[PDB]
RNA sequence: UUGGAUAAGGUGCCUAAAUAUUCGCUCAUGAGAUCCCAUAAAAGGUGUUGGUUCAUAUGAACUAGCCCUGAAAAUGGAUGGCGCUAAAGCGGA
RNA sequence: UUGUUUUCACUUUCUCCCCGCACUAAUGUGGGGAAAACUGGCUUUAUUUCUUCAAUUAUUUUUUUUGCUGAGGA
């Protein structure tokens, strides 16, 4: 109906990480239907926003979002890597990232 | 390169060959003291 | 010497639990590797686990060594003899149009429609919804009408 | 061609010498056939053969040639008899194994992962002397002689191995392992 | 691993039988016995207007191919047992104290009293298809018979694990009912 | 033979081989950096340029990273003052990896320390 | 991963290795219900599994039993005991994902009417050789000590005969549906008609 | 500090990365599972898998892989845990 | 005390015949023989966009989509 999304949906997974050590420059991501290496180099250089509510308005909105972009794939299963302009806050980990079909 | 490609499969024959005779005769000598 | 009638219906009902063998001629399907996709014959066994297949000049396939869990049988098998090459096994698959027959049963015609709506433009993609939005506005009205 | 399925054994041909001294004015020279990875492995055997059999070392040496052998039929398949020597952890002990496939690095690859796996033999306890084609009427071992018959054919009882696109983590209705 | 290996089994005069994914169905005069062999990967062929029926195995190592003929006997076991009931016959030995044996509930539920002196009743009762009854020519025999042979031979090992002496040497006090002998009807 | 003997007993720690011409180029190319300043002052710089090629080496006519090229890949009659004003590559780690850094290259298992002939080559360009 | 939750049919998959796919799932944020959890499968037999669980019950803080490791013998308790063991419980993101899993012992009111799901690489009939042993998870919580074994089972059939009812009015539906479809696709214009035809319609 | 790529070591979950590919072996009613490292032997096995040498597809005798016995301790307990057997074990690639 | 030379033994059949003559895993089959020559192999000519032109190495030249960075101020 109403409200076209021409965007595919993402999940922020943990960190940019190895075991008992983080690196919280990158943020790893999950993309709806992608499964392969290949797939997931697909969308690399895309804008990602982070869209997330707050408790009080801020510019007259209660909305606002984390800008990043898909930097290169991660391992061989179609996760990514995505850096943002400030780091995505632990309290993230698992909520919907949009991986916009821009640039 | 029809002459290149007769010298060539003479020489890899020679050593097929070659291989195969010491086969034989490790396999005679082999049978030489079987007994 | 013969078998009079019996054969040509019990030899036929027989219902074997396991068809589509591993025989030179079965037509295979690959579904992993560089080739996974694309059809296949096998044309002779070099193990229990490997086989060569050879596609012929056709599907893409060359001739080639697959491990056998790589491969998904089809019905289709041809009477390619025990070491045919491959020239003769495109002259055959070409005479028996194998090939034609697997492109028009329920796998094939699903591979067949499965590519050409993952290669549908934007515009036929909504030329396809629109489609499918008049047949539901005729089923509506047929529907309606029913009761 | 796949790499995920080529195995990284080829065929060397090497042959190497003495350095000729004042006492022999021109040694006998040396030719081998070496199964390795590549031909700096090759011919490093090549010299651990000439020290262990000769008593020439590759500092008393010189390499005359080193050349790759590759099959004339790489689609044909053939039956290989190869010969081996190998040092369990109690003994030593030479014995005969057969293979067939379309070449012979490609037998001695298989050769090393039987021999691996049977009997947990390192590739640096295996020593390879001859290999070399036989003929079906004169295979030995069973489970290759089964593979000679008129007509072969079985079903295809391999669980299927789907690409990882396809290896869908949730499914709808329970596959069937019958497939076919 | 050898790539197939076969067995074939005759079907005698009056049998029927019923072969659905490794469940046999054997019917005859005797009654149906039923039996389920889908513990073992089998490619299972009944011929049934040239009787037959032959079980292959592809891709068998030995350990597997040694079940092709116990399923082979198996199904032959029930043709027989189908056709003329298996018979156990078992005879019960005593030394001093004579065993008294009781049939009831129809053939079946075998009481018996007096081992050793005892004066304790130890009853088994007969697995299914299967009845216990008196011999009519020698007198310390019993008949164990019917369809299966697995529950007729289960019976009759019942019947003598029933009777175990106890606490004493078992070379010399040898009383108990024994299997005397197998055979049909 | 003094060289050789000198790799000897530092086997187990590298891995060498014959660099081949292409690669002896990429490497004074793109990390070819070159000891300028005066004699123990040295100062690592970046070729970037043939002028002090030419005030260090031009004495023995080696004007040019050609000529540096030529003198390495070919054991010419400066290769001591040029080997020398050059100062040791820093390279990358492999893109791929390597197979085991404890393991010799001939071993039968995977292995990359030792000569490796030719092969340096492959493992060069990853390292580049 | 992308759906509100997930109905997994726990019937016939291994117990470890649908333990570690509902780990994975929960930890990424989905939320999943596992249903039929007597039914998973363990590799092995059952008397090796119960000599498994016989230890496990061996186990207890012999100063006080009630702090001891609770062993609990419901499988839809065993399922879930063994995923926390697969899951970092004992953070908050961890208490979050391991609170995000519900298990049950057959199918319950909602679950019953909605699609369930199926792991391929965790079932039983992909994950091991026929002619090995494996054990019912049910039947090994009845011989440890479950008893409602049996009406989970006499549940179990009349929700399949409630099922098979659904099913044939399903099936009747969609043939009706395919009628009035294939009457119609004659009463559109040739060239919907034709795209239709084109890309399988 | 920002990027990149690796080492050692890993890639079923805990835990970033393979429920990867390819070939064998193993069923354990106390399986096994990363140098140091967190014990196991003599002696056995008609378990199974390959080899060797004698006997007109048979019988033996050896050999060595994995498995089993030998193998008992005190709070309740530890391949790190869960668990894993078409391995997530063992030997390779 | 090396070469060189020679013998048979090596193939497909959706062929024919015999025996079991329906016995097979089989829409076939086991055992024993005959056959040409489709299949397979070799030689001559023309062609390589019907089809093939690979792999490795040496030596070169480009290209798709993209991440991070911008010291300095002559």
């Amino acid at each position: 109906l109403q409200a076209v999304r021409l965007y595919e949906k993402g999940v922020i997974l943990g960190y940019k990480r190895s075991q008992r050590n983080q690196d919280p420059n990158f943020t790893l991501i999950s993309i709806k239907n992608v499964n392969t290496k290949k797939h997931a180099q697909f969308y690399v250089g895309k804008r990602v926003a982070y869209v997330y509510r707050t408790t009080k308005h801020h510019d007259g909105v209660k909305i606002k979002c984390i800008w990043g972009k898909v930097c290169r794939t991660h391992g061989n299963s179609g996760v990514i890597r995505a850096k943002f302009k400030t780091h995505i806050p632990p309290k993230a980990f698992g909520d919907r990232v949009r991986i916009l079909m821009y640039p | 390169k029809q002459i290149q490609k007769k010298e060539l499969q003479k020489i890899n024959h020679d050593y097929y060959k070659g291989v195969a005779k010491a086969v034989k005769k490790k396999k005679k000598r082999e049978e030489k003291k079987a007994k | 010497v013969e078998l009079t009638e019996e054969e040509k219906l019990y030899i036929s009902k027989k219902n074997l639990l396991f068809k589509r063998f591993v025989e030179p001629g079965r037509l295979c399907l690959i579904e992993y590797g560089p080739y996974a996709g694309k059809l296949c014959f096998i044309v002779d066994i070099v193990t229990i686990t490997r086989v060569i297949v050879d596609g012929a000049f056709i599907t893409g396939v060359p001739r080639m060594v697959i491990p056998l869990k790589r491969l998904k049988l089809l019905k289709e098998r041809i009477k390619i003899n025990k070491n045919c090459k491959s020239g003769f096994l495109r002259k055959t698959v070409n005479s028996t149009k194998v090939l034609e027959e697997f492109n028009n049963s329920k796998l094939g015609k699903k591979m067949i429609i499965k590519k050409k709506r993952d290669e549908a433009t934007d515009f036929e993609r909504f030329q396809v919804y629109f489609a499918k939005r008049e047949l539901k506005k005729k089923m509506t009205t047929i529907k309606n009408k029913k009761n | 061609i796949d790499n995920s399925l080529n195995t990284n054994i080829h065929q060397y041909h090497i042959v190497g010498r003495a350095i000729p001294t004042a006492k022999d004015k021109n040694p006998n020279v040396y030719r081998m056939c070496i199964f390795a990875k590549n031909d700096t492995n090759a011919k490093s055997r090549f010299w651990y053969f000439m020290k262990k059999i000769n008593k020439l070392k590759k500092s008393n040496g010189e390499l005359l040639a080193c050349e790759q052998i590759k099959e004339r039929f790489p689609l044909r398949v053939k039956n290989y008899g190869v010969l081996l020597r190998y040092d369990s952890r109690t003994g030593t002990h030479n014995m005969y194994k057969e293979f067939r496939d379309t070449t012979k690095e490609g037998a001695i690859a298989q050769l090393y992962s039987e021999m691996a796996g049977r009997h947990r033999a390192r590739a640096s306890s295996i020593n390879i002397i001859r290999i070399s084609e036989i003929s079906s009427s004169l295979v030995r071992r069973p489970h290759i002689k089964q593979l000679l018959k008129r007509r072969l054919r079985f079903p295809a009882l391999h669980l299927p191995t789907l690409q990882k696109e396809y290896r869908k983590k949730f499914a709808s209705k329970r596959p069937s392992t019958y497939r076919m | 691993k050898t790539i197939v290996s076969t067995q074939k089994v005759l079907i005698p005069e009056g049998v029927k039988v019923a072969i659905n994914a490794r469940k046999v169905t054997v019917s005859g005069k005797y009654g149906t016995l039923r039996r389920s062999f889908r513990h073992l990967p089998i490619d299972i062929r009944l011929n049934k207007l040239k009787k037959y029926i032959k079980v292959v195995m592809w891709f068998g190592v030995p350990d597997s191919l040694a079940c092709i003929r116990t399923v082979c006997t198996h199904l032959k076991n029930m043709f027989t047992g189908v056709t003329k009931k298996f018979l156990y016959k078992m005879r019960l030995v005593h030394a001093h104290f004579p065993i008294n044996s009781n049939i009831v509930d129809n053939n079946t539920r075998i009481e018996i009293r007096n081992y050793l002196g005892e004066k304790s009743v130890r009853f088994v009762k007969a697995l299914p298809g299967v009845v216990i009854e008196k011999s009519p020519n020698v007198k310390d025999e019993i008949y164990v018979s019917g369809a299966d042979i697995e529950n007729v031979s289960l019976t009759a090992a019942l019947i003598h694990q029933s009777v175990l002496c106890r606490n004493k040497d078992i070379r010399k006090f040898l009383d108990g009912i024994y299997v005397s002998e197998v055979t049909t009807v | 033979k003094a060289t050789k003997e000198m790799l000897k007993i530092v086997e187990p720690y590298v891995t060498y081989g014959y660099p081949t011409l292409s690669t002896v180029r990429k490497l004074l190319y793109k990390r070819g950096y070159v000891r300028v300043g005066k004699v123990r002052r040295y100062a690592r710089k970046k070729i970037q340029d043939n002028a002090d090629i030419s005030k260090h080496l031009g004495k023995y006519n080696v004007h040019g990273i050609e000529d540096m090229v030529y003198q390495l890949y070919t054991c010419g009659p400066v290769f001591k003052k040029v080997n020398n004003f050059l100062w040791a590559f820093k390279l990358k780690p492999p893109r791929k990896g390597f197979k085991a850094k404890r393991h010799a290259f001939n071993e039968p298992r995977p292995g990359d320390w030792g000569n490796r002939e030719a092969h340096i080559n492959e493992l060069i360009n990853r390292m580049i | 991963m992308y759906k509100k939750e997930y109905v997994i049919d726990c019937k016939g998959h291994l117990l470890g290795r649908l333990a570690s796919l509902i780990a994975k799932e929960l930890l990424n944020g989905q939320r999943i219900v596992a249903v039929r959890c007597e039914d998973i499968n363990i590799s092995g037999s059952l008397y090796r599994n119960k000599l498994k669980y016989q230890e496990f019950l061996r186990l207890r803080t012999n100063t006080n039993p009630k702090k001891g490791p609770l062993h609990l013998r419901e499988p839809s308790k065993i399922l879930w005991r063994c995923v926390r063991g697969m899951l970092p419980h004992k953070t908050y993101k961890g208490q979050l994902a391991l609170k995000k899993l519900k298990v049950c012992v057959g199918m319950p009111y909602p679950y019953d009417k909605k699609k369930k799901y199926v792991l391929p690489s965790a079932l039983r009939a992909f994950r091991l050789k026929k002619h090995r042993r494996y054990c019912r998870l049910g039947t090994l919580s009845s011989r440890v000590g479950w008893n409602y074994d049996t009406l989970v089972k006499k549940n179990e059939v009349l929700r399949k005969q409630v099922s098979k009812a659904y099913y044939k009015k399903k099936v009747n539906n969609l043939n009706e549906k395919k009628e009035i479809k294939t009457e119609a696709l004659n009463l559109i214009n040739p060239e919907q008609r034709q795209v239709l035809e084109n890309f399988g319609y």
